[PDB]
RNA sequence: CAGCCACCCGAGAUUGAGCAAUAACAGGUCUGUGAUGCCCUUAGAUGUCCGGGGCUGCACGGCGCUACACUGACUGGCUCAGCGUGUGCCUACCCUACGCCGGCAGGCGCGGGUAACCCGUUGAACCCCAUUCGUGAUGGGGAUCGGGGAUUGCAAUUAUUC
RNA sequence: AGGAGUGGAGCCUGCGGCUUAAUUUGACUCAACACGGGAAACCUCACCCGGCCCGGACACGGACAGGAUUGACAGAUUGAUA
């Protein structure tokens, strides 16, 4: 079997891109094929709430946005190198799900 | 509402063997899955704890709808000497190092 | 079972808020500055950043151990799956939370407002 | 808003009165010239009922109430 | 009364089945995305949870 | 004169046949409270029905019975009993004709009415 | 000079919001708060039980509505222009495709969906506009209660019925 | 300069008038009033009303060894589980 999908996600795009470059460079340094970083659409969680803690005042709202950036990367490689690369002490703020399909 | 004694004795024993109790309890409903097997209404436990605080033997902290207790040497000694539960049971607040 | 990605992000945010508020209420006498959290597979490490380390670890490492319990029993982690450490932030005057706690402590000891503010 | 306004209603009405007693003796079957119990009465072969509880006769409603079920043969 | 009259109909779903997970307040709750806070507690903790004002 | 026909559908012809196949053709509405089953949570309505039909036959106002139930309907034998709201403030007494089967407006009893309207004049602008 | 008004190698020549100072208000919030100063005492205590019901006792000189008309019509025209939610960790209560009851509210059944993966190519106007406009009370209401039959929630009586 | 507007020719609520409360708890406006994210048939600020309660289960003035802690219920127990 040579079908492995790794899901990368984070709120911060800097860490996401750095860890994606880490994974791609780790895959390509050793003789191995790897797909490009599929870039899934960003999810914009929107919540609007009145600023005031009471009923008085002009109706001014707060629009809190929360951006979730997620990527999927394919891998045709033995599971050993995948497990070694996954345990590379990734940067904080990034959630990773390595799936062996 | 029911006022037993041995249910509170079991609650005291679990508190001594743990330090904190882990059983969500609702005054409105008699049984909750965490409350079960320790069937004493929340009101009983927190009223007894408020009486205890008015007396004073134990430490506590509060955060986001949750209690976090700390049983020190005073509470261990008090539960030891009142209920005549012998020290063959070792407290769980001094495990390891 | 497993939940959606946005819900997992919201859940970790609320967990961080819980943790920060809890350690501000509890560690209000040592002088509380902040927290860092790092994740590896089923190993979550939490670090409490404070100005006094010899005071926050406690006798024989009691408090630092006890905190684990009040994390483990609350956050719902599997047994022995939570680890937490203690390091000292390099500086103190550049953390607004730390200096706010210091001013709060000074006003808790009865030191006058203007002289405490001048000191900070 | 305004308060409950439930203090001045129900005139010339009294509460339901429940008798104050000291002992639960005559509540059971006690007609044996000594108040003792005989073995002729059967015991229910089921686990949901307490062993101590025994059948009794009341010229009204029933010796029950938590489950609100009449236990009489009828 | 304690367990005899109540609990004879489905009533586990009303507004009293919810409260703010920070202050146990039942008014102005936020159910969206499941963080389950009131308006003001969420405004207080939005920076920490991960919601930042950009719009 | 004219008797009661069930909204253009025969009623005496309906009772001509048997009774087991009328539930398969049961009318719309007023059956939900007992729709959980012809079981418990129903004995009170039939108890009051027997009460009223023993104190007052159909085509008559009943004797001190104040039921707030819609009285799930199968036949215009509902007359002879009244749906009434009891509080010490609500008291309706109307004799209603037996044309009510599963359909509109068999209830003249009302639990509200307009409150005293004051004077609408004395100026409208300043 | 700082700049302003028009344009001759030429995609781009004021997008809209966020943040938003010093000093102030006896402005609002103690009915958001484990954020808190100064308090009450004794019986259907504001927390359980209230079939019924609180503004609804109301006449388009407070948001969101009628164009006396080819700029407007019911698919002979759509390989479409287009925010963002969605299920069980406390907690049963989520989004729903597809068949049948069907010519339909609503009900049944296996199915997909933790989500660019399923709802979904989201039914966000029908531009020739295959009932089809002459002096336009009469497509610019139809000043709305009758009808296959009317709800996953005790209560639908001025109200999710459709 | 205009367009859409308005207690007029429908729909949702915030005053034109109030004593079985029926609605205005924030107003010197434009910084009260579809605002308290307040669409109350959940127990809504209970609201108005024949509402089984104790929600004293803070240790020490009287303190019993039953504070008295149900009822679908046949006009005498005159509401769908008061």
């Amino acid at each position: 079997i040579h079908r492995i999908r790794i899901t990368l996600t984070s709120r911060n795009v800097k860490s996401l891109e750095k860890v994606c470059a880490d994974l791609i460079r780790g895959a390509k340094e050793k003789n191995l094929k790897v797909k490009g970083p599929v870039r899934m659409p960003t999810k914009t969680l929107r919540i609007t709430t009145r600023k005031t803690p009471c009923g008085e005042g002009s109706k001014t709202w707060d629009r809190f946005q929360m951006r979730i950036h997620k990527r999927l990367i394919d891998l045709h490689s033995p599971s050993e190198i995948v497990k070694q690369i996954t345990s590379i002490s990734i940067e904080p703020g990034v959630e990773v799900e390595v799936t062996i399909a | 509402m029911l006022m037993p004694k041995k249910n509170r004795i079991a609650i005291y024993e679990l508190l001594f063997k743990e330090g904190v109790m882990v059983a969500k309890k609702d005054v409105h409903m008699p049984k909750h899955p965490e409350l079960a097997d320790k069937n004493v209404p929340n009101l009983h436990v927190m009223k007894a704890m408020q009486s205890l605080k008015s007396r004073g033997y134990v430490k506590e902290q509060f955060a986001w709808r949750h209690f976090y207790w700390y049983l020190t040497n005073e509470g261990i000694q008090y539960l030891r000497d009142y209920l005549h539960l012998p020290p063959e049971i070792v407290p769980a607040t001094l495990r390891r190092s | 079972v497993q939940i959606s990605k946005k819900r997992k992000f919201v859940a970790d945010g609320i967990f961080k808020a819980e943790l920060n508020e809890f350690l501000t209420r509890e560690l209000a006498e040592d002088g509380y500055s902040g927290v860092e959290v790092r994740v590896t597979p089923t190993r979550t490490e939490i670090i409490i950043l404070a100005t006094r380390t010899q005071n926050v670890l406690g006798e024989k490492g009691r408090r630092i151990r006890e905190l684990t319990a009040v994390v483990q029993k609350r956050f719902g982690f599997p047994e022995g799956s939570v680890e937490l450490y203690a390091e000292k932030v390099a500086t103190r005057g550049l953390c607004a939370i730390a200096q706010a706690e210091s001013l709060r402590y000074k006003l808790l000891g009865g030191l006058a407002v203007r002289r405490a503010c001048y000191g900070v | 808003k305004k308060r409950k306004k439930k203090s001045y209603t129900t005139p010339k009405k009294n509460k339901h009165k429940r008798k104050k007693v000291k002992l639960a003796v005559l509540k059971y079957y006690k007609v044996d010239e000594n108040g003792k119990i005989s073995r002729l009465r059967r015991e229910c072969p089921s686990d949901e009922c307490g062993a101590g509880v025994f059948m009794a006769s009341h010229f009204d409603r029933h010796y029950c109430g938590k489950c609100c079920l009449t236990y009489c043969f009828n | 009364g304690h367990q005899q009259l109540y609990w004879s109909h489905p009533r586990k779903f009303g507004q009293g089945s919810r409260s703010c997970r920070v202050c146990s307040n039942r008014h102005g709750l936020i159910r969206k995305y499941g963080l389950n806070m009131c308006r003001q507690c969420f405004r207080q903790y939005a920076k920490d949870i991960g919601f930042i004002k950009l719009d | 004169f004219r008797k009661f026909t069930y909204r253009g559908v025969d009623l005496d012809q309906l009772l001509d046949m048997s009774y087991e196949q009328l539930m398969q053709l049961y009318s719309a509405r007023q059956r939900r409270r007992l729709n959980r089953g012809l079981r418990r949570k129903q004995h009170s309505l039939l108890k009051r029905l027997r009460k009223a039909k023993k104190e007052a036959p159909p085509m008559e106002k009943p004797e001190v019975v104040k039921t707030h139930l819609r009285d799930m309907i199968i036949l215009p034998e509902m007359v002879g009993s009244m749906v009434g709201v009891y509080n010490g403030k609500t008291f309706n007494q109307v004799e209603i004709k037996p044309e009510m089967i599963g359909h509109y407006l068999g209830e003249f009893s009302i639990t509200y009415k307009p409150v005293k309207h004051g004077r609408p004049g004395i100026g409208a602008t300043h």
